[PDB]
């Protein structure tokens, strides 16, 4: 009744045996291709909500992008904060970066400078442990230990330790000697992970590395995941680009590496699942002998009887990634709001979900693709096939 | 010797009816992809288990004993008290340091401990890992310190050159002091192909007592258990018997992510591989129901010659069952050679990749091992067989309800 | 693997 | 039988006023930093230079210990003779005596008294030597095994005496005081 | 001397959604050894009778008891250890299995019996010497001829001496040289034991071989 | 008068992987207002022919020329549009298509040429209404007798048939009586328009009483 030759020859195809067990074997297909997608968006909803929370504990403090000169020091004069004018940034702050090395009355340890501004707001400010941010006084030479830093030292409030440069130092001809500085904790700061076991936070008008101006402006970025994209667009002229990888590179390397080796390992459930549309057409045209040759003797054009296979084809790949991603969406979403019988973790404490919006789609739209090259070698057999050599 | 539900359904499985080969080798290989990433699967999470073993538990103390910072006056009784406790074999002092190797512009956390290289063979295998031959005449007077690997490619330093260390200056009034930058050279370097390579070094007890200025004191006792799960209780019984509350560990709250989240992998991808045989038993399901309908006229000779519906459900289920034995026995003999032959497949793949995969800078080890067990390789075979099982039960349900009358016979 | 826990116990 | 050149010129100084140059190069054969000021060297323990346009370093000797003021971190700090390092060439000029007298072949082309061991246990393979018709010594620049070079030229020669009443160490008001004199 | 007990076996027929009767008032029975000639027309009702003899279907309307147990009245399971025994079905359409050879499908009935093994491989070589199979032991019937294809379904049937074989045209797929020697070897156990065949034939030459003549109006054999 | 220009056929089939002439010689031309009824054996070539001339293979020997075009010297998308406008085909084993409807199968060939929308409840409705299939309208063809079955396959025939229309064993499946009375409402069509169908049997009974008798007898179309 449809007025489209093409869709009216397969209509009724789909459902024509009265049991229930005729048209349960004619849709499996498509609960083989439901079933992967499923499995391909709850398990990753896990592995993005672990990305997640070491995004927000590892790359939320211990700032990622900096804007280096030449020469190492940036004249704060000569590329003032509205000549960056990037993209993917919100806020511009001076900042400076160097590795130094701790000398307390117990040990000694290592540890990353950072000089912050006492004026501007930081990320550190609501985790330290009865700190103000304004104590840091120039000319005071104060210091702000982290708690796993001044555990393993010994360092308790209103000791003196002493800081030394290793890098950038005055090669005196009395012995080659490093530029030391002593200074004094006001108190520790909390984080509970791993930035307060090296970072140390301390005035940024100090003259212990070099100098006076700083090494770069404190970038926060949108997205610190695709550094690749910001560190390869219109840099302006003395500057340069130092991201995270330096540093925590091969760190979340290892994160990516593990979401494509899960990803390829729940990715044979479309395979097998294309698989499947090759054994259930190829069944079909061997069968449909006498209902095939009878539609070129209506004046069929091949072209057009090619359609009809390909969109039993592609029907249980549309309806299949839909109801996949539906049914994906709301496991990963109830999984610890419903109830907890799913799984309990070793610590069980607000284990996180993440649903990206663009994750589900470019999901989908390949198990769309694999199931449209598993119906053309199918639907080839039953298109450029002898009408005369048929069986009558 | 074989029945008539099996011996007698071989012959009705050869039938060609014009593109019904290509059916037997996609439906084939379809099942058999399940099962050979499900035998190399298991078995490199064995091999994982395995290196664990020797390379984390063999070089690591279990006992980890911080005291108050009063250093060790009674350290001699205490060796004793825990050696007669039973669970723990050996035991032996350790110092703990903190230094930073350095040659010239570059800095590395370092972590030296002070053990007697006389007594440390007794209770974990340190120079058992250990590339060079230099692991003797380690006592004082020469001043040597052998460190791992992970520091020798940073320091771009070999064997017989003089580094420069830290130490920390030991002062009973709390003040600062200069710091000393002692001169040893290096007399070896060890390979452990993990996360202690480029933050372990160990040097003779010898040669730790003159850098504090004191004479016999350690600052740390360790020992080693036999059973090494139970490590909650057999270390609350140490502690006690040589002195009071004091700072101390084991190794299940540090080193218990490595023994954890490889069994996390025995439940994800069982799970995860069974779906992939549940889609592949629906190739069975498609062949069965053609199986019906193109020998529906075979079925009605049966009727009439005095069979039961019992003997028609027993023909069609042993009929998948033998189409699921030829594609589960082919990725079994898939899986062994890729499963014992798994060093030059992995190292192939990385020369035309660049980046090699499973870097030992913050996973376990280096290299992917495998360790074929023919445990599980018996419980895939029942699990591919009851998926077999239950997707043909319903179409030799549906062959046997079927009149005979209605059909030619 | 990608899951790290640092809750030390003394 | 040259072995006496600097040990006859060199005993009837004291002290001389003149103004320094600092000139480091690495292995690629490039300047990274520059250093001006005067230095003031007295003959039996006591040593004296600063720095004034490129860079800070305030440092003087009282006899037993080593001051080291710098203006740079606001930092004093004081240490002894004997725990730092000898080998430097800066010592020997100042000392004259057995430990000048271990090995060290001198040789003469002229002006140049570059010397080297054969069985040492420091870091300094050369140095040289230029001294005057005087009893004044002009270079005493040195290199180290890790490639880095270094010259030191002088300039506005003077010859006189200097009372020990500036060598005092007077620190600014406001610094802090460091004791690493064990 | 009668065998099973007839008494209205009123059977339907759906021919285009009409449930039109095509059997009325069947109520006539066999006798033993007396051969049944029921001449009856292919539409009419013809095969009707060759599979509600065996129980392929329910006729409704009556019960036909054969040693004291109704065909209608008992299950699936209870009328499937006499169809190998005392039964015996001889069709026209070439309904036998094209994947075994021809030892084994005249010992087809003797496999589900679950016979003894030793007397299935004797029973097998003396039944194709009845017929005439004795080169074509081992052979697949797809290749065999037309003649050569009906004398496999004559030792199908008699395996463990049935008193009545339901036999549906036997001849007119072959030549006239095996006609009357089909139903020699066939009438030759009529005076061994004393068993009987109904044949269902389209004319009336093969009608006067038979000792009974029972005519098929419209059931009414 | 002249419709299918065919010369001499020279069709070779393969059969089992060898070159063989079993259809030679066939050459016949056809015209409106006369009905030629070729006869012959069941496996002599008559049922072969049925394909060669209709346009769903062509022999590369033989080429016929309709309406003014080579059979032979034609690609695959210009031959689609021969087939559904003024040809019929007439089979004898039933194929049609279960899936479908009594009245969606006989407007099938209304559905693949794309015509009018608002044409399909009238015209495909009043060609399965003169045969005699009133009150099975919505009815599948499963459910159907032999007779029956064979009545939708004439109905989808004539839908549009100016000219050539090629049938194949109209009787057999049933009896001979009602297969008469389609043949006289089939002939009516011929002094209206013009038209003509030919039919091919076996028997002497349904040749020789249309128009005239033919026959051919392994190519020899004539002496019968
Ligand atoms: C050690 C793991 C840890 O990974 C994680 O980040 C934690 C994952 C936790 C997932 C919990 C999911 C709970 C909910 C499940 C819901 C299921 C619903 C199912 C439908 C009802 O690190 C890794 O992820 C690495 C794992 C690597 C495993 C080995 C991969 C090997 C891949 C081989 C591919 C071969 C392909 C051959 C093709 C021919
Ligand atoms: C976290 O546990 C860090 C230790 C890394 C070892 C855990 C193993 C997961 C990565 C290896 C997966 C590859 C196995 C290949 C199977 C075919």
């Amino acid at each position: 009744y449809q007025p489209v030759a093409l869709f009216i020859g397969l209509r009724y195809m789909r459902g024509r045996a009265a049991d229930r067990f005729g048209r349960f074997v004619s849709w499996l297909s498509t609960i083989g291709i439901t079933l992967g997608v499923m499995a391909l968006v709850t398990v990753l909803s896990v592995m993005n909500g672990f990305e997640r929370e070491l995004q927000n504990n590892i790359l939320g403090l211990m700032p990622q992008a900096i804007l280096s000169s030449e020469h190492g020091s940036l004249n704060p004069q000569q590329l003032p904060e509205t000549a960056v004018k990037l993209d993917g940034v919100n806020r511009v702050a001076p900042i400076t970066t160097g590795d130094v090395v701790l000398q307390s009355a117990r040990s000694v340890a290592v540890g990353v400078m950072l000089g912050i501004d006492p004026a501007q707001k930081d990320p550190l400010t609501p985790y330290l442990v009865n700190v103000k941010q304004t104590d840091l006084e120039p000319g005071k030479y104060n210091v702000i230990l982290g708690e796993q830093l001044a555990s393993q030292l010994g360092v308790n409030r209103g000791d003196q330790i002493r800081v030394m440069v290793p890098s950038a130092s005055q090669f005196t001809p009395m012995g080659r000697i490093p530029s030391q500085r002593l200074f004094n904790v006001i108190g520790t700061f909390a984080a509970n992970s791993e930035v307060d076991g090296y970072e140390m936070l301390v005035n940024i008008e100090d003259a212990s590395r070099l100098m006076g101006n700083i090494t770069g402006w404190r970038l926060w970025l949108d997205e610190p995941l695709k550094v690749d994209s910001l560190s390869q667009q219109k840099l302006p002229e003395g500057s340069k680009w130092q991201d995270w990888r330096d540093r925590k590179g091969e760190l979340f390397q290892a994160v990516r590496m593990e979401k494509n080796m899960m990803g390829l390992l729940l990715s044979l459930i479309v395979a097998v699942a294309a698989f499947n549309i090759i054994t259930s057409l190829g069944l079909m045209v061997m069968e449909k002998q006498g209902e095939v040759a009878i539609l070129q003797t209506q004046g069929l054009t091949p072209r057009q009887i090619m359609m009809v296979f390909m969109v039993q084809g592609a029907s249980a790949g549309i309806i299949g990634a839909i109801l996949g991603a539906a049914l994906g969406a709301l496991l990963a979403s109830q999984l610890n709001n419903l109830m907890p019988i799913i799984g309990v973790l070793l610590d069980g404490a607000a284990l996180p979900v993440a649903i990206e919006p663009l994750q589900v789609i470019v999901i989908a739209l390949v198990a769309m693709a694999i199931a449209l090259l598993s119906t053309l070698y199918p639907s080839w057999r039953a298109a450029a096939t002898q009408p005369a050599e048929a069986l009558r | 010797p074989l029945s008539l539900l099996i011996g007698l359904r071989f012959s009705r499985g050869r039938r060609r009816g014009g593109m019904v080969s290509l059916i037997s080798v996609i439906s084939t290989i379809g099942i058999a992809l399940g099962v050979a990433v499900l035998i190399v699967g298991l078995s490199a999470m064995n091999g994982f288990e395995r290196e664990l073993n020797n390379r984390i538990l063999a070089v690591v103390p279990h006992g980890e004993i911080e005291a108050v910072d009063q250093p060790w006056t009674n350290w001699q009784e205490a060796l004793d008290h825990v050696q007669k406790v039973p669970g723990i074999a050996a035991a032996a002092p350790y110092i703990n340091f903190t230094g930073l190797v350095e040659s010239g512009a570059n800095l590395r956390a370092i972590q030296v401990k002070g053990v007697n290289p006389q007594q440390e063979q007794r209770l974990s295998a340190l120079p058992s890992f250990v590339q060079g031959d230099a692991w003797r005449n380690f006592k004082a007077g020469e001043q040597q310190i052998i460190i791992g690997k992970g520091v020798a490619d940073a320091l771009k330093v070999k064997q017989g050159d003089w580094v420069s260390i830290m130490i920390p200056n030991s002062n009973p009034e709390h003040k600062l002091m200069q710091p000393k930058r002692v001169r040893l050279h290096v007399a070896g370097i060890l390979q452990l192909s993990g996360q202690l390579d480029h933050s372990f070094a160990m040097i003779p007890l010898a040669d730790a007592q003159q850098y504090l200025d004191m004479g016999s004191s350690v600052s740390g006792i360790a020992l080693k258990m036999t059973d090494v799960f139970n490590a909650n209780k057999l270390v609350r019984d140490a502690g006690e018997v040589t002195n009071s509350y004091v700072y101390i560990k084991s190794w299940i709250g540090t080193y218990g992510y490595m023994y954890r989240d490889i069994q996390m992998i025995r439940a994800i991808m069982y799970l995860a591989m069974v779906l992939v045989i549940g889609v592949a038993c629906f190739n069975i399901v498609s062949t069965l129901v053609m199986a019906v309908k193109d020998k529906s006229g075979d079925i009605a000779v049966l009727r009439t010659l005095g069979a039961k519906d019992g003997l028609i459900r027993a023909i069609f289920v042993w009929y998948g069952l033998l189409a699921g034995l030829f594609g589960s026995l082919c990725g079994v003999i898939i899986g062994v050679v890729v499963s014992l032959q798994l060093t030059p497949i992995i190292e192939w793949i990385e020369k035309l990749i660049g980046h090699q995969f499973l870097s030992s800078d913050i996973y376990f080890i280096d290299f992917l091992p495998s360790e074929l067990h023919w445990l599980d390789v018996f419980y895939v075979l029942v699990t591919a067989l009851l998926l077999s099982l239950l997707a043909s039960w319903y179409p030799a349900r549906r062959a046997s309800n079927i009149d005979p009358a209605r059909v030619l016979s | 693997c990608s899951s790290n826990a640092k809750i030390d116990q003394l | 039988d040259a072995a006496s050149d600097l040990k006859s010129r060199l005993d009837k100084v004291s002290s001389f006023h003149a103004s320094f140059t600092q000139k480091v190069t690495d292995g690629s054969g490039a300047a990274v930093q520059e250093g001006q000021g005067d230095l003031w060297v007295k003959r039996p323990n006591l040593f004296n230079w600063h720095m004034t346009q490129p860079d800070e370093s305030i440092l003087v000797s009282d006899g037993k210990t080593l001051w080291f003021y710098n203006p740079f971190v606001e930092q004093a700090t004081a240490t002894w003779l004997k725990d730092a390092t000898g080998n430097t060439p800066f010592m020997l000029i100042a000392r004259n005596q057995s430990s000048d007298w271990q090995q060290y072949n001198i040789k003469q082309n002229g002006d140049d008294f570059v010397l080297t061991p054969k069985a040492s246990n420091g870091n300094l393979k050369q140095f040289t030597i230029n001294v005057g018709r005087d009893g004044t010594i002009h270079q005493f620049s040195a290199v180290e095994q890790d490639d880095q070079r270094s010259s030191y030229q002088l300039k506005s020669q003077q010859n006189g005496a200097v009372d020990a009443a500036k060598f005092t160490f007077t620190p600014p008001q406001g610094v802090t005081v460091d004791d690493q004199r064990k | 001397k009668i065998l099973l007990q007839c008494d209205n076996l009123c059977k339907r027929y759906q021919e285009g959604s009409v449930q039109t009767d095509v059997l009325h008032n069947v109520s006539f029975s066999v006798g033993e050894g007396e051969m049944m000639a029921i001449v009856g027309s292919s539409g009419s009702g013809k095969s009707t009778l060759l599979h509600l003899l065996g129980g392929l279907d329910t006729p409704t309307s009556g019960d036909v008891i054969f040693n004291g147990q109704p065909m209608s009245k008992l299950s699936s399971a209870a009328k499937a250890e006499l169809r190998n025994q005392k039964l015996g079905f001889i069709y026209q359409f070439h309904h036998l299995l094209p994947d075994f050879t021809a030892l084994e499908n005249v010992a087809m009935p003797l496999l589900i019996g679950k016979k003894k093994p030793a007397e299935i491989n004797s029973r097998a070589l003396e039944m194709l010497k009845a017929v005439g199979l004795d080169h074509r032991a081992n052979h697949r019937p797809s290749e065999l001829s037309g003649g050569e294809r009906q004398r496999v379904a004559i030792a199908r049937a008699l395996v463990n001496n049935p008193r009545l074989v339901l036999a549906d045209e036997p001849t007119g797929n072959l030549d006239a040289r095996n006609a009357d020697s089909i139903f020699q070897l066939l009438g030759e156990l009529n005076r061994l034991q004393g068993t009987a065949f109904l044949v269902v034939t389209h004319d009336l030459q093969l009608a006067k071989r038979m000792s009974r003549q029972l005519e098929m109006r419209d059931g009414r054999l």
